[PDB]
């Protein structure tokens, strides 16, 4: 896809497992003479590797340039995937390639799910980093003759769950901060196991004991940016979209990020001392700020799981004047860092009339109280 | 200063540097030699491993059991976005439920041979435009246009003959394709290529 | 092996009972067994004792579980009743552990402590409250220990004030008032029994003094001690000595005794009346005149609700 | 009567005033007639006043006193009608989780679809929750609960064991999954006074519907194996409390056949 690279059209597979990659220019009518952009040649181990040899037109590219082979040996079947390495490709790229359990004869692959690139761009288009919480898992299929067999990918917080015990490895490859922000979400991460969790609060808290300090040196430490980029990531879609359209989103997806925050909101409460309380201050401050933010963005999302409940939208159509242009095209970041006066009249509309049922009256009635 | 527009502008920048993570692929990156982390052994990348092998499902026997005979031809293939498998053994087509495998749903449809199968997008404004996804199938005569799509009610499969027939006999299609303006090329053993549309009339678009 | 264990409380056999007594030191499935399997309350309980007491690793709130569940069986019970105070002050320790942001995740060994096992007190005070500066704990531990010397008394009370002023910044006048009296009163319920923690004479115009560098409203420092849970008549007479007893000015302590009594006649029904608006705090006690006429009997004590 | 006792002010000066204020109050404690006497039903729009509030005033506090002799009683709906009155809504509710959370575990055979708590318990929640909720979120929170159980009732029997299932799953209360039973006794000692009482009945509804559905079939794709291990998760639940229970594990004797 264009998405993917603008200028590479097409990748070419040979039997022997080589990769061949050809860009090309179109125009409105006319087409350009692909050219060979690059080739990739099968790990044995390296170049003249007959690893690949043979392979079978079965053998597919994912999009995301995962490549899963299908190796037919004069002595048997082998399946093999390489995956790049997203995170180092943060600049270099390296791949991850191991042999996988199938076995049979490999009739054809697919992706049972949508791909899980970030942006519709060549830039960040690989960042599976910063889509792995939006996007749903990404599972493959590989059907044999006797039956389907399903593999599944495996996300940055799975690999930090292996490495629970050494974290250096990931630390290494992702880096501090990613460490910190997949350390805080195995914590958060529910069904988990109290080791896990323990550990993971641990690591994010104090680091590698005599290894690895966790700082702000004199820029902030990577404990702020990992707390920061899980906070940017869950969020990223809908921040910047328009809140009001009914709603933009869903119910089901209000209630999703709603639980969501809940828990990072209870977490930071929770362990908010540790943080609190110059680059020490700076960091002070900046944890600060960022905690105030994840409970204000709570208390949008709680009033919107309220709006849910009934009668939102009449009331909406009826109130709408002259302001009404400013309240179309506000984000959801915009309610993130609140435009006060506006909701505070439209609550009180909400409770004026009959639209709020029981419980809910009064909980508006009490966020009016507290923060209006 | 203030910490709230502080946090803000904390997020949307981090936002941007996700958003500016280099492309996949350059050629620079691997011009000399591949950086690998190859292990002919399964899970020999203890931490890294990219894939893991979550379930195996068998084909049904129940299935199976209606592919027993099959004299002249077999194929199969996983449609993705059905997410649902499909067996051809001769004249008859089978669809099975991936997550399911009990429900699995029959075409008696069709009297010859199938030559191919093929999951398509409807086009942009015909009678049947809302359809989720048409299946193409072609035999040796003819080639057959049905409708897919899931029962709200039961969340059955429910499968509609769209009374679209392409006489194809010379042509013994070999593949089908589709592109998402609804166009769908398909190739016949005969030559590079042929585009039909719907509005059943062939055309070659290679010319003839 | 099995896991036929729970059949086990079911069998009768006049074996099984020193079966289950031998075995008794994933035994703990054998000792939960155990008091279980006694219907007798008495043996019951010196088990769990035992549980909670035990060396492998427990969580407190299992070793609360058994004590709760131990001491609702109720010199057995003179330990149990210790162990449930110390037990608890571990877990107040361990909460607050979590807030304090001096900590490191990593020095989870001190919660794998404080769950592990009951402490040493001193061990409790020296290790954990000192080098954490938890002042409310130090009291509490110190209540429980019973350690009467009032300058060490004092000396602990002072530092908690002092750190108090610390963190605050001024427009949380209020709201420093309120977590002001919050910390206070919850400390206060728990020592407030005892009066060599909580001197009542010698701590109300301590709080005054520490609150005097605030804005100031009357009934703020004397509300929080009958939150505290000190009855309305304790407070009265203390109170009292402390203006009569003063040399002095004590404008302060007169309002807040106005305060106390308007507090106080509204509260119960028995009190209520006309003689008290006139009241604005002097030597002109409405409860004296009436002691002086009728009786010093004012009634039970009350508290309020 | 009121209309008597009105004329009381027609000699106009304190004390009369106040003999005419204790007689209402007199009226209404007693007579017990509060809807007449001292209004009725939201639907919003507060008060539809009652005879004495046409003549106005002191009301509340008689309110107040009513309903807490109310209380006394337990003369319950009173309460609860005289709270309505009172407008205090976080109260309401409360008094109205009891009533329906009782009355919910006991033995079978009841509830027409056409008036009584439960019926009282979907006015309140329809009336209330959308507008402006004052209730606290835990106390609504345990009132839809209740419902949700209600529901669940109302399907159960009158056949749809199909659909009771799925209720009953929603409600999050019991382990339909793995060997989570043990997750749902660590989240049981939490739960809600209410709710500790009413899960008796949940399970039992769960093994009746499972057997009674899962009645072996005569004479291809049958999973008998859930609707099983749901079974067998609930049994291990239900083996885990039958002390904190009232003491009917005669799950057994649905559970074979």
């Amino acid at each position: 896809e264009n998405s993917e690279s603008l200028d590479c059209q097409l990748l070419a597979v040979t039997h022997a497992g080589v990769r061949l990659y050809f860009s090309t220019c179109p125009f409105r009518a006319r087409p350009n003479t692909l050219t060979l952009v690059h080739v990739r040649l099968p790990p044995g181990f390296s170049a003249s590797s007959t690893v690949e040899k043979p392979s079978k037109v079965h053998r597919a590219l994912y999009s995301k340039g995962i490549l899963l082979m299908a190796a037919s040996e004069n002595d048997n079947d082998i399946l093999w995937c390489v995956n790049h390495d997203t995170f180092p490709f943060q600049k270099p790229m390296m791949e991850t390639q191991m042999t996988a359990g199938v076995d049979g004869h490999s009739w054809a692959l697919s992706a049972i799910d949508t791909p899980l690139n970030k942006d519709h761009i060549p830039i960040t288009d690989s960042p599976v980093v910063v889509q792995q919480h939006m996007l749903p898992p990404k599972k493959f299929v590989l059907l044999s003759a006797q039956g389907s067999l399903m593999f599944h990918k495996l996300r940055p917080v799975d690999q930090l769950r292996h490495l629970l015990v050494e974290i250096e490895r990931f630390f290494k490859l992702h880096q501090e901060d990613q460490a910190c922000a997949t350390c805080l979400i195995l914590a958060c991460s529910t069904c988990d196991r109290e080791v896990s969790a323990w550990a993971t609060r641990a690591f994010f808290r104090y680091g590698g004991e005599a290894q690895m300090r966790f700082t702000t040196l004199p820029v902030y430490s990577g404990k702020h940016n990992g707390i920061c980029i899980y906070f940017s990531r869950i969020m990223g879609n809908i921040w910047d979209a328009s809140l009001v359209v009914e709603s933009s989103v869903p119910c089901q997806l209000l209630e999703s990020v709603l639980q969501e925050l809940k828990g990072l909101q209870e977490f930071l409460d929770r362990n908010s001392q540790f943080a609190g309380g110059e680059a020490q201050l700076s960091e002070k401050i900046s944890l600060q700020a960022i905690q105030q933010l994840v409970r204000k963005s709570y208390q949008a999302l709680a009033l919107w799981k309220l709006l849910c409940e009934h009668q939102f939208t009449i009331i909406v159509a009826e109130l709408q004047k002259e302001l009404q242009e400013q309240l179309k095209i506000t984000t959801f970041k915009d309610l993130v860092i609140r435009d006060k006066e506006l909701t505070g009249a439209l609550i009180a509309s909400l409770i004026n009339c009959y639209i709020r049922d029981n419980a809910a009256v009064d909980g508006i009635s009490l966020h009016l109280q507290d923060i209006c | 200063q203030e910490a709230l527009e502080n946090a803000g502008r904390l997020i949307d920048r981090q936002l941007q540097e996700d958003r500016m993570y280099p492309d996949l692929s350059e050629l620079l990156m691997v011009s000399s030699g591949m950086d690998m982390d190859y292990p002919l052994q399964l899970l020999s990348v203890p931490n890294l491993p990219e894939i893991s092998s979550i379930r195996r499902v068998p084909l049904p026997p129940e299935l199976v059991e209606q592919f027993g005979h099959m004299q002249c031809n077999c194929m199969m293939g996983v449609f993705p976005p059905i997410s649902r498998a499909w067996l051809t053994i001769d004249s008859d087509i089978f669809m099975w439920n991936y997550e399911d495998g009990g429900d699995l749903a029959y075409f008696d449809g069709l009297s010859e041979t199938i030559l191919a199968v093929g999951l398509v997008k409807p086009k942009a404004g015909i009678f049947q435009p809302h359809v989720r996804h048409l299946l193409v199938l072609a035999t040796p005569v003819d080639i057959v246009i049905l409708g897919l799509s899931y029962a709200n009610l039961s969340g059955g499969m429910q499968l509609l003959p769209d009374p679209l027939s392409l006489p194809t006999d010379n042509t013994y299609l070999l593949t089908i394709t589709s592109t998402d303006n609804g166009r769908i090329f398909l190739a016949g053993k005969d030559g590079c290529l042929y585009e039909v549309a719907y509005q059943k009339i062939n055309h070659s678009k290679s010319s003839l | 092996q099995v896991d036929l264990a729970d059949k086990l409380l079911q069998v009768a056999s006049p074996f099984l009972e020193p079966h289950l007594v031998r075995m008794a030191k994933r035994y703990m499935d054998l000792l939960w067994r155990y008091y279980e399997k006694n219907r007798s309350f008495s043996n019951a309980a010196r088990v769990l004792s035992r549980l909670a007491d035990m060396h492998t690793e427990i969580s407190l709130q299992q070793r609360l579980e058994y004590i709760a569940r131990a001491i609702l069986s109720a010199e057995f019970l003179h330990e149990l009743e210790e162990k449930m105070e110390v037990a608890r002050i571990q877990l107040q320790i361990q909460e607050t552990l979590q807030r304090q942001y001096s900590h490191h995740s990593s020095v989870q060994d001190a919660v794998s402590q404080l769950d592990s096992e009951l402490m040493d007190i001193t061990k409790l005070y020296g290790e954990f409250a000192d080098p954490f500066k938890l002042a409310e704990c130090k009291l509490a531990i110190i209540h429980c220990a019973g350690y009467s010397d009032p300058i060490l008394v004092q000396t602990l009370w002072q530092d908690i004030i002092e750190k108090e002023l610390s963190d605050s910044v001024t427009l949380s006048s209020s709201d420093r008032m309120h977590a002001l009296s919050l910390k206070i009163v919850l400390l206060g319920k728990i020592y407030a029994g005892t009066p060599r923690f909580f001197p009542l004479d010698f701590i109300v115009q301590f709080l005054e003094q520490q609150v005097c560098t605030l804005n100031w409203d009357v009934g703020f420092v004397i509300q929080t001690m009958n939150e505290i849970g000190v009855p309305l008549p304790r407070l009265l007479e203390v109170y009292d000595q402390l203006f009569k007893s003063r040399d002095p000015k004590p404008l302060h302590l007169l309002d807040c005794i106005h305060v106390l009594l308007i507090r106080y006649v509204e509260n119960p029904s028995q009190v209520l009346n006309c003689e008290r608006r006139r009241f604005t705090n002097l030597c002109l006690d409405a409860v004296c005149g009436y002691l002086v006429e009728l009786q010093s009997m004012s009634s039970s004590v009350a508290v309020q609700a | 009567a009121l209309q008597y006792f009105y004329f009381l002010r027609d000699e106009k000066d304190s004390q009369g005033e106040n003999m005419f204020l204790r007689c209402v109050s007199e009226l209404v404690i007693e007579s017990r007639e509060f809807d007449m006497i001292l209004g009725k039903l939201e639907n919003d729009g507060s008060r539809k006043p009652g005879v004495i509030d046409k003549f106005t005033s002191d009301t509340k506090p008689i309110i107040n006193k009513v309903a807490s002799v109310a209380e006394n009683k337990g003369l319950f709906e009173e309460a609860a009608k005289l709270y309505d009155l009172a407008k205090n809504a976080d109260k309401v509710l409360e008094l109205m989780n009891k009533l329906l959370s009782p009355v919910v575990p006991q033995i079978s055979a009841p509830q027409s679809n056409k008036e009584r708590l439960k019926n009282m318990a979907l006015s309140i929640a329809e009336r209330y929750r959308a507008q402006g909720i004052s209730a606290n979120k835990f106390v609504d929170s345990t009132f839809y609960l209740l419902l949700d159980l209600i529901t669940f009732f109302d399907e159960y029997h009158s056949g749809h064991i199909d659909r009771a299932f799925d209720i009953i799953e929603r409600l999050k209360l019991v382990p339909l999954n793995q060997e989570s039973v043990e997750e749902r006794v660590a989240a049981f000692r939490n739960f809600s006074d209410e709710i500790r009482h009413n899960l008796s009945e949940v399970l039992l509804a769960t093994m009746n519907i499972l057997f009674t559905q899962f009645k072996r079939l005569k004479g291809i794709e049958d999973r008998d194996s859930q609707l099983r291990s749901q079974a067998r998760t609930l049994i291990t639940f239900a083996g885990m409390i039958p002390y904190r229970t009232s003491g009917d594990t005669n799950a057994r004797l649905v559970q074979m056949e």
